[PDB]
């Protein structure tokens, strides 16, 4: 439901309560630190962009009606030679209908709301899956007599035990290397997406884009407005 | 000079660039050393030396033992290849951006806002060599202050001719015309204006005699006939 | 290995550590003298269980052997006798005689030492008390340091936090970016003016150093008998070599087509020819003189290029790329490069040296 | 039901001409297309020593023989997290006037 | 504009001289030009009256 559920390890060393999953995996050396920016700062960034497309000057005294900003952005691509009122309410009516339709959709294909929902769901699921896969590897006895190092040292002589524990040291260290390799892959995917996101806001949100098809497929792009989303942004072009 | 001194904070600053350069020069050596140390390990075999295994054991059991090393070392070799492919993929995207960066920021001035060195109007950019890459110095213009003026939507002369600016990136304020990006005021010229069929309420109301004051270049064709 | 700072360095087997966050182990009992705890189901009747609470003990609980702290807890689980997580890790057990449940926790907890300016300035941990001035109760963890003040200059940023060089922790403040004027048709507007030009830096990597690995010699170590067994693995070795070679060739062709150099631009890229009237380009341009080294004129790297190369390159210069011509001699004890070449790893030179790269940079300028 | 995904018809873009029949698009309507872009990953720090050795003092001695593998894991993870942190902290610039 | 239907009367500043005519250009005379371009000022006519 909320990002504040991100658990704290302050109560994890207390030891007066049976450990939950977060503590059960923190006892194995895995600590999930909070995300870089919480939803509040991310929403502030989104609101800052939306409010900046109507900031007509340095001070707040230059606040504009949003129709004026749209009118300027229309003149940017084609000088409006017949600016009738009706010509403006048609666009406003279409936008109002379309924005409500996205709202209803949240409650098909690429560059639509349904595709975005699937991506967001995968984003929130992917991180948990990798961590659980890492923690479940501890129960595997990698061709040793047991999955517990202390158990091995009790059952066998120190010479022979050193061989057995080295099987799972190799096994666990290899499993740890697999987790890092797929994490670096995730970090490289996000870096490409974050570079595009900064590119997207600079050229579609903070200004009108002359690159055809860059901001949301075909057609002439007027403006784009951003919203916060789990670990990222949602662009409405 | 401050850049030069800083070489002796955050993203798009010298400190971030230096950290990236250090990782680049360190990453290659780390991967190779991690590869070569895998030979030291005996993957649950008698020894890390193949010849020692063959000398100590009989041919049938030795073949099983060396299968631990063959699989163990070959898996360690596959991890090194997978790690290099990730770096090759990362660098490939890095040099494609660099090729776009030099073509659009260094060899020419870019219209794309924020592409060449973050926020600000990019005027030019120069390049320096760096370990296995290029260090870009993007020079961007940052405004110290702002001039507050009153932008006029257009002109309506004699309540008959609507007369508006043609260039979208040009403003008519209080009368002067100037770029919307930098404050370069200029006297309006008739070539900057174009006629429009329908006027609106936001236009400044004018008369044919007052128009040449707004546009000194305007030629009043008929007034100059009745002379 | 006395100082915790020294302890961290020895764990990282390095004399100098770069600034960052390093994993660390909570300081356990220096005097071990660990009591032995043993709990098992009653037999025959007869119960022989015994345990020590709240002290790091060597325990055997229903067959689960380990070291940890046993603490009475307020849960009242009704089923079973001992409880484990989904991964088969013992979490709690039940005193079967009275029904009370005791949780089992590790004796030491992972910590993150903040190592900046060649010192441990703070420790991120789950424990509330340590050997520092003060502990700040962040929402997710405790932070112990010798400076409880607000952090306004985060030297080292990490996740949601930033730490200064004095040990102070804080949140990274939302930086106020450059304001952009949205276009409009009428009303008050603000035209920016008094422009001042600022340089923003960005480093972009172009290539890696190619590595050719002879998988036969790496795996079999030149043993002819082992090569017969390696052949039973078919194309494993073949595809390893193919992947490495293809990556190098694609990167090589790309950056040779990328680096196009014009001769006239080079002629204007010297301090004598360039005239940045009012614009001081001395730190950006490199000198060029007739080199007695084989007569060819050499253009030294610019001041910034020298700063960026010398202080960073661990070997000082890119020409230190070792040659394998002297590796096959065998008349000297092998160094690192020769030792790894004997294992079938050959690090070929990078696609372009610093000289051609600097020449390209001067060409653009 | 199963079916081949039909080739969706695109939006016609007029190729600029010099003379002759041409068509000028007119009576536009604005449709909003959505795009989700991920910005960051939640940092994860793995204590290699306590994950592998389970806090066993004697097993840590054997882990020391593996040299830099148990170190490169931690170094790569925290380095990636730090790059993400600095990038998105610099990317998110907020103006109070627009707020 | 080719991107939107924004009809507009031609202006003298929208046109520019060319060294040579071509067959695809529309064939006109100085009397027809002010009708096509209302902004055009016939210097000879405005001086000869
Ligand atoms: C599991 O729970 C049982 C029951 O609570 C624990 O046994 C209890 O042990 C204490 C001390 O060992 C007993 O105290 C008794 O006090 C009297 C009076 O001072 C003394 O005469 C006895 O010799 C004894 O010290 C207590 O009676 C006993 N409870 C019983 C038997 O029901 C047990 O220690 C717990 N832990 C295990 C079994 O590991
Ligand atoms: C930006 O637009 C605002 C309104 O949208 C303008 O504010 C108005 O400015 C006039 C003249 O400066 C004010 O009239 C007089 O103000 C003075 C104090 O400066 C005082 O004698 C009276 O209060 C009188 O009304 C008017 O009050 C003011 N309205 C406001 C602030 O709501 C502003 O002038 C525009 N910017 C520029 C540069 O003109
Ligand atoms: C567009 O280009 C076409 C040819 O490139 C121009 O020719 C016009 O083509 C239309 C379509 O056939 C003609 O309309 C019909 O013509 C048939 C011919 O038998 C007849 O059934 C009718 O006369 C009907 O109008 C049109 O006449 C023809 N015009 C000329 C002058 O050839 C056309 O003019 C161009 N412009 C437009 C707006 O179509
Ligand atoms: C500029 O002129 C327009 C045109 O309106 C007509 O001309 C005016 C001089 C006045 O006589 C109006 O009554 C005429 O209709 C003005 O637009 C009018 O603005 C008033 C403001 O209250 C409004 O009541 C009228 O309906 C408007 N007329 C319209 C829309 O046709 C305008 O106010 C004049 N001034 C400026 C600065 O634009
Ligand atoms: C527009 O003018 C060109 C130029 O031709 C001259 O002007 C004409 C008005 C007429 O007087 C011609 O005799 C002049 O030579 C016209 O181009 C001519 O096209 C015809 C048709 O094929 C051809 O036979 C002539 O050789 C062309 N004359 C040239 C090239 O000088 C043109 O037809 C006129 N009209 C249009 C609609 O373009
Ligand atoms: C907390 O520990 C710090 C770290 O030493 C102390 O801060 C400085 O300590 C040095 C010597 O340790 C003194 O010479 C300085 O006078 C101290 N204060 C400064 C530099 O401002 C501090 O005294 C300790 N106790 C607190 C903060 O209560
Ligand atoms: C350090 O930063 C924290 C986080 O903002 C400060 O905590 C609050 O700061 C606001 C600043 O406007 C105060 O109004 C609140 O009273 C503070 N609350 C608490 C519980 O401290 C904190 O004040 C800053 N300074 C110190 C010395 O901690
Ligand atoms: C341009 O930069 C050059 C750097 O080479 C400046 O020359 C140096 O200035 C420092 C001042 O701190 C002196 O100490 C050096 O002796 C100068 N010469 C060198 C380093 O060779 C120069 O002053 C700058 N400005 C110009 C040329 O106008
Ligand atoms: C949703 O879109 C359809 C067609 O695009 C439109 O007819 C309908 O009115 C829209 N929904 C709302 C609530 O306006
Ligand atoms: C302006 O010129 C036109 C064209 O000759 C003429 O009809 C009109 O009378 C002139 N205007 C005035 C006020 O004389
Ligand atoms: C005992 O357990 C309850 C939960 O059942 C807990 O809230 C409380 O803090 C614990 N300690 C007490 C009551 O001293
Ligand atoms: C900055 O611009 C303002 C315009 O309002 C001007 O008055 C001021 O002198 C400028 N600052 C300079 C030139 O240093
Ligand atoms: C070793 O030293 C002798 C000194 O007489 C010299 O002749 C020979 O060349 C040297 N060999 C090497 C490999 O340095
Ligand atoms: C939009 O314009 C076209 C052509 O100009 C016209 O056929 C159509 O009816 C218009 N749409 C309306 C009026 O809704
Ligand atoms: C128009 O006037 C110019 C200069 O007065 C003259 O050279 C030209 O011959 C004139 N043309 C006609 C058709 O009268």
């Amino acid at each position: 439901g909320l990002g504040t559920v991100d658990e704290d390890y302050k109560r994890c060393s207390n030891g007066r309560s049976v450990a939950d999953l977060v503590c059960a995996q923190y006892y194995s050396g895995v600590m999930v630190l909070p995300g870089v920016v919480d939803a509040e700062k991310l929403h502030m960034y989104s609101a800052s962009l939306i409010g900046g497309m109507v900031l007509g000057g340095f001070t707040a005294a230059a606040a504009l009606p949003f129709s004026y900003a749209v009118q300027a952005r229309l003149n940017y691509l084609a000088l409006q030679t017949d600016v009738l009122q009706r010509n403006q309410q048609l666009l406003a009516e279409s936008f109002n209908s379309a924005i409500g339709n996205i709202t209803s959709a949240f409650e098909r294909g690429l560059n639509t709301v349904a595709h975005a929902l699937t991506k967001v769901q995968e984003v929130v699921n992917s991180q948990g899956a990798a961590l659980t896969q890492l923690t479940v590897q501890l129960q595997h006895n990698f061709q040793a007599i047991s999955s517990s190092i202390d158990d091995i040292y009790s059952r066998l002589d120190p010479p022979s035990a050193d061989v057995q524990v080295d099987r799972l040291i190799t096994g666990r260290l290899s499993a740890l290397n697999a987790f890092v390799a797929q994490t670096l892959t995730k970090y490289t995917e996000v870096q490409a997406s974050r570079k595009l996101a900064q590119q997207k806001v600079n050229e579609c949100v903070k200004s009108q884009s002359q690159r055809y098809g860059f901001c949301g497929g075909d057609g002439e792009h007027i403006f784009s407005l951003v919203q916060a989303a789990p670990q990222g942004l949602l662009f409405l072009h | 000079g401050n850049i030069t001194s800083a070489f002796e904070r955050g993203l798009n600053t010298v400190a971030h660039a230096l950290t990236k350069v250090q990782e680049v020069v360190n990453s290659q050596g780390a991967a190779l050393t991690q590869l070569t140390v895998q030979l030291q390990h005996n993957f649950q075999a008698i020894s890390s030396s193949i010849d020692d295994i063959y000398s100590r054991l009989d041919p049938p059991s030795a073949d099983v033992q060396v299968d631990r090393l063959i699989t163990g070392r070959l898996s360690a070799l596959n991890a090194f290849v997978a790690q290099t492919l990730t770096k090759y993929t990362e660098v490939q995207a890095s040099r494609k951006l660099a090729q776009q960066k030099v073509n659009e920021c260094v060899k020419s001035q870019s219209q794309r806002y924020g592409f060449c060195g973050g926020d600000g109007e990019h005027i030019f950019s120069l390049v320096q060599a760096a370990p296995q890459g290029l260090l870009f110095l993007h020079t961007v213009l940052v405004p110290s202050d702002f001039v507050d003026v009153i932008a006029i939507a257009g002109l309506c002369v004699n309540d008959e001719i609507a007369l508006t600016l043609r260039e979208p990136g040009l403003v008519l304020f209080t009368y002067f015309v100037s770029s919307r990006r930098m404050f370069e005021p200029r006297k309006p010229t008739v070539s900057d204006f174009v006629q429009i069929e329908s006027c609106v309420v936001t236009y400044v109301n004018l008369t044919r005699d007052q128009l040449p004051d707004v546009i000194p270049d305007y030629i009043d064709v008929n007034k100059t006939r009745d002379e | 290995c006395d100082d915790p700072v020294s302890q961290l360095k020895c764990s990282q087997v390095a004399f100098d550590l770069d600034d960052g966050f390093y994993p660390f182990s909570s300081r356990n009992l220096l005097s071990h003298e660990q009591p032995i705890s043993f709990v098992t189901l009653p037999s025959f009747v007869t119960d022989v269980s015994f345990m020590t609470l709240d002290v790091c003990t060597k325990y055997t609980i229903y067959g689960f052997k380990g070291e940890g702290i046993i603490t009475l807890t307020n849960s009242s689980f009704l089923a079973g006798v001992y409880y484990t997580s989904d991964s088969g890790q013992l979490l709690a057990f039940k005193n079967v005689t009275s029904g009370a449940v005791y949780s089992v926790t590790p004796c030491s907890f992972s910590e993150q030492a903040a190592y900046v300016d060649d010192d441990i300035v703070g420790v991120i941990s789950s424990l509330s008390s340590s050997t520092f001035n003060s502990t700040r109760e962040l929402p997710g963890f405790f932070y112990h340091s010798n400076d409880g003040s607000n952090c306004t200059e985060p030297v080292l940023v990490y996740s949601n936090i930033g730490v200064c060089k004095s040990g102070s922790i804080g949140y990274v403040p939302s930086q106020s970016g450059q304001v952009k004027i949205a276009p409009t048709v009428t009303g008050n507007i603000s035209i920016p003016t008094n422009f001042s030009m600022s340089i923003r830096t960005e480093y972009l990597q172009l290539y890696n150093t190619p590595v050719s690995v002879d998988c036969a010699t790496y795996v079999c170590n030149g043993n002819s008998r082992c090569k017969q067994l390696l052949t039973q693995y078919t194309a494993a070795c073949k595809t390893i070599e193919s992947a490495l070679q293809l990556s190098a060739r694609l990167e090589s062709v790309e950056v040779n087509s990328m680096l196009t150099i014009s001769e006239e631009a080079l002629q204007l890229a010297t301090i004598s020819s360039f005239n940045g009237d009012g614009y001081n380009f001395t730190n950006v341009l490199g000198v060029s003189v007739y080199d007695p080294a084989r007569g060819r004129v050499v253009q030294k790297r610019s001041f910034i290029e020298d700063l960026l190369f010398n202080k960073v390159v661990t070997n000082g210069l890119g020409t230190v790329d070792e040659d394998y011509k002297r590796c096959s001699n065998g008349r000297s004890v092998a160094d690192l490069v020769c030792a790894q070449y004997y294992s079938g790893v050959m690090v070929l030179p990078g696609v372009v040296d610093a000289e051609k790269l600097h020449m390209y940079s001067a060409s653009l300028i």
